[PDB]
């Protein structure tokens, strides 16, 4: 990769933010400390612990 | 040859689509399949060692 | 900038793998104040600096957005161009993006 070009599409940006940052299929470790609950990603938080 | 008397039973029952213990973490779904216990395949095929 | 946090019904059946954070037991609030069991989650990957880096690394690696050098970004405006690197981007008055 050498150059990044802006296509300007919000719906495609939403789907990518969803597949990469918000709800990734293969998420990062997200360890369970004394302060953290234990959830790996955002999608699992509102799925089992919604308030 | 009985299903209940089988030694693989505590692990095979733990790894299934019916079982909600795995559904909490998406990384856990791949962890059991890699150890030859596939939750996708039915109990009769899951317990049986091919060839 | 670096990490994003989500901290927030009553007596819900919660999984064994995830623990409900009690502020009284974790020595954050005294016993005289009412009990508060909250869902405390923090993700480094969603923080402003890491989120911009992780996005460009995953978007440009995929064959759908990359075509032999050109990485199509739907989040960036039409006409905007920058060098393919996760470095800090500064907008110059010339009409170009300065990437570190």
């Amino acid at each position: 990769c050498s150059i990044i070009e802006g296509t300007g599409n919000f719906d495609k940006c939403v789907s990518q933010v969803e597949s990469i940052l918000v709800a990734p299929k293969l998420p990062l470790p997200a360890n369970i400390e004394a302060a953290s609950s234990g959830f790996e990603s955002v999608d699992q938080v509102f799925r089992f612990a919604s308030s | 040859e009985d299903v209940r008397k089988n030694r693989l039973k505590p692990l095979a029952t733990y790894c299934s689509v019916h079982n909600p213990e795995i559904s909490f973490k998406v990384t856990n779904e791949m962890q059991c399949r890699e150890n030859s216990i596939d939750p996708t395949k039915p109990l009769a095929e899951r317990m049986k060692i091919e060839n | 900038g670096a990490s994003a946090q989500i901290v927030f019904q009553e007596g819900t059946v919660l999984p064994s793998s995830v623990r409900a954070v009690n502020l009284q037991r974790e020595r954050l609030l005294p016993e005289r104040y009412p009990s508060a069991d909250v869902v405390s989650v923090s993700f480094m990957q969603l923080g402003m600096a890491s989120s911009a880096g992780l996005f460009l690394k995953e978007l440009c690696s995929n064959d759908e957005f990359l075509q032999g050098g050109i990485c199509s970004n739907p989040c960036l405006f039409k006409g905007f161009q920058q060098s393919c690197s996760a470095g800090e981007v500064e907008v110059r008055p010339d009409g170009s993006a300065s990437v570190n």
